[PDB]
């Protein structure tokens, strides 16, 4: 906006946004019951519970990284990342050194991070990296860290698109509004119910998903 | 009065020079072009159409829109590539759409310029008899079958 | 093309109807005159000019000025302007009319003097002060309405 | 030359009209865009800068920017027109600009080379994969000042 | 001089360059490093250009 | 009723037993469907509800799995590929329909456009090739009651 000292005309500009819609979306799995089954074998109504209450978050994790905004979703994190940028790549010797020099080029910039949303192949494998021989260069030199590395989290989650890394902060970055909470519900007359002897188990919930911005958020794919 | 028609409108007919400029800009890509729109699809079903009002909905989702009798002030500065189409309505269902913008001519073949309603995106109908609201920012009156700029 | 001269009638009259300075140009929107969207008739038609005051509706259609509203653009403060590739028309069988704001005849009472600007009150006076398209200064009123050239 | 192949004793713009008498779409001896007689407001110029955005006084009347931001309305990328002032070699006392469609010459900064739109951050840019796309009729030559269009 | 002011690029990629005897060539560690050379901190700016390195 | 005569898969059963198949009067499998109630519905209709993979009864006679999410059907692969089958007043289910085991069609609900397995008590599932049964490779249209088969 340089000043008339450069004799250069000051630049009056002004921001620029474009404006993404949601609407309300639901987020449900079930599990389907036999109650002859549940009685003999004892536990079983205990683990379906936990089996369908697992199953709905899961359902909701894959959602929130991979997809493209359709109109039946939300915001989803694969989107809103910035691109890759192949000059942060370097050659290597290891996926953990990869892995480490993606992570600092956000500091740079002045991005938010807190935590590493990898894909599980990346992640996993970067874990377990060589020195061309063995020697984790990413982890201690006798012990291994799998939990949270440089003070920061990290997430191993299956679909995101392939062998790429993301740091950005969850809190900045995203917010999930919720017109209801997580709620079971069961009904031995529905579609399936009939048919045959069984009890229908559906455990759901009503979201919405806001992406702020493209920025805070940096994706890097390894070396060529 | 004022639904879609078909009939050369939706999807797109034959190639003229509808670019001034070079052909083909590879900008916005990430927008996705929808399958069906408003009004009655004859004739194929497309969710964007070359020349008229056009709206990004739902988010990485770009639309047709009506612009009705009146309105087009605030109208478009991106339109939706016209390459390929015979009246400069009709464009390709599906993917990450190409797009132009504004700078080029387009042509619209058969009768009337820039007088009436729509009865479709990209078309004028007159008979020169009976005052009927014009919106877009179309040219020439004096010349029936003219190049028209958007 | 047909320019009036006159200063009686509000609907009728001109004195000014372009109107001096360097650089700006891009951007073109056009409009209907008089009252549109009438009847489920498709047909548009060509007619006479008047160039009065005009005020849009809000979207493409500018009609009989009994007011001014609005601080910002072109307000409710619109004159047609006269073009070769037109027939022009005004009020009674408009047709598709290119249309200009700022800088022409505005219409006096005795309440106020000086600049055509954008302003909330129908007989126009100062208060957004300097050019915006205006290079005009009345400092002589008439009663009633009449058409004043600056 | 002064005025004909050229315009010069401006520094608001510069030759313009290099083709040889008008062909502008609407046109009838054009009207004032504004700058160096005072517009509205101009957005950008991150160095010695004269091009901004511009806006449409909502019509055929246009002027430097009017309007906040940069969002979507209608209307097509102009080739830019700058007539000579009636002054020495300051700016004002410039002539009634007509506004050509597709006329010679300006400068062209985007991606592309007959293609350019016009952005808040001054000169004419490439697009965006948000907003807008690329697609002008930026013409020959290049030369990036507060005199430009050579 | 206590501190490297680097351009955002060179550093990045001056990061990212690991031994092939599989040592980080800032300082030799296998650990997450938050960017230290010389046990010194980067400072970075734009303005400096790639392939330049400024200590001050 | 009478009704049914003649090669119809298309309005017998309650959904299609094949759109593209063809059987005669040919009886390479003179066993009964116990799915598809009668008794409540016409004698040109069968009433299924799947006409894809069937396992056995005790007797004689064919009918849709009716298996849970813990329960599956071994082998016994047989589809309906039947249009009249030996009757004389149309097909309904406790008369003649001639099977084959590589006909046509394989309900699929899922989301279709997968291989698709029959478990059908209203659960619907994909296949595999070693988890569940090997279809060959096949895409199967998603909800039933109009499934295109490979």
């Amino acid at each position: 906006a340089l000043p008339v000292y450069d004799k250069d005309v000051d630049a009056k500009a002004f921001v620029i946004s474009k404006r993404g819609q949601v609407p309300d979306q639901v987020i449900e799995g079930d599990r389907i019951q036999v109650p002859t089954f549940e009685i003999v074998s004892y536990p079983q109504v205990r683990f379906s519970q936990v089996k369908e209450r697992r199953f709905n978050v899961i359902d909701r994790a894959q959602q929130r990284a991979k997809a493209d905004i359709m109109a039946v979703e939300d915001a989803e994190i694969f989107s809103l990342l910035e691109g890759a940028a192949t000059a942060v790549n370097a050659v290597t010797i290891s996926s953990g050194g990869l892995q480490r020099a993606a992570l600092t080029k956000a500091f740079q910039e002045v991005e938010k991070h807190d935590l590493v949303v990898t894909k599980i192949v990346m992640n996993a494998s970067a874990f377990a990296d060589i020195r061309a021989w063995g020697q984790n260069e990413f982890d201690p030199v006798t012990q291994h860290e799998v939990l949270q590395t440089g003070l920061f989290g990290h997430i191993w989650t299956a679909d995101i698109l392939i062998s790429k890394k993301v740091p950005q902060n969850t809190v900045y970055v995203l917010a999930d509004p919720e017109f209801v909470g997580v709620m079971p519900i069961r009904q031995d007359i529905q579609v399936i119910p009939a048919d045959k002897p069984e009890e229908l188990r559906l455990g759901w919930v009503i979201y919405e998903e806001l992406g702020l911005a493209v920025v805070n958020s940096l994706a890097i794919a390894k070396i060529s | 009065p004022y639904v879609r028609l078909g009939y050369e409108g939706i999807l797109n007919g034959a190639h003229d020079i509808d670019v001034a400029g070079l052909n083909g800009v590879e900008q916005l890509a990430g927008k996705f072009a929808t399958i069906g729109a408003n009004g009655v699809k004859l004739a194929g079903d497309n969710g964007t159409n070359a020349v008229g009002l056009f709206r990004e909905d739902l988010g990485d989702m770009v639309n047709a829109s009506e612009k009705a009798s009146f309105y087009f002030r605030g109208g478009e500065y991106y339109v939706n590539i016209s390459r390929t189409s015979l009246t400069a309505a009709g464009i390709a269902a599906g993917d990450e759409i190409t797009c132009d913008a504004d700078g080029k001519m387009i042509k619209f073949t058969g009768t009337g310029k820039a007088l009436g309603v729509v009865t479709h995106v990209g078309e004028y109908r007159a008979g020169n008899m009976y005052e009927k609201a014009t919106q877009g920012v179309t040219d020439t009156d004096t010349f029936i079958g003219f190049i028209m700029y958007v």
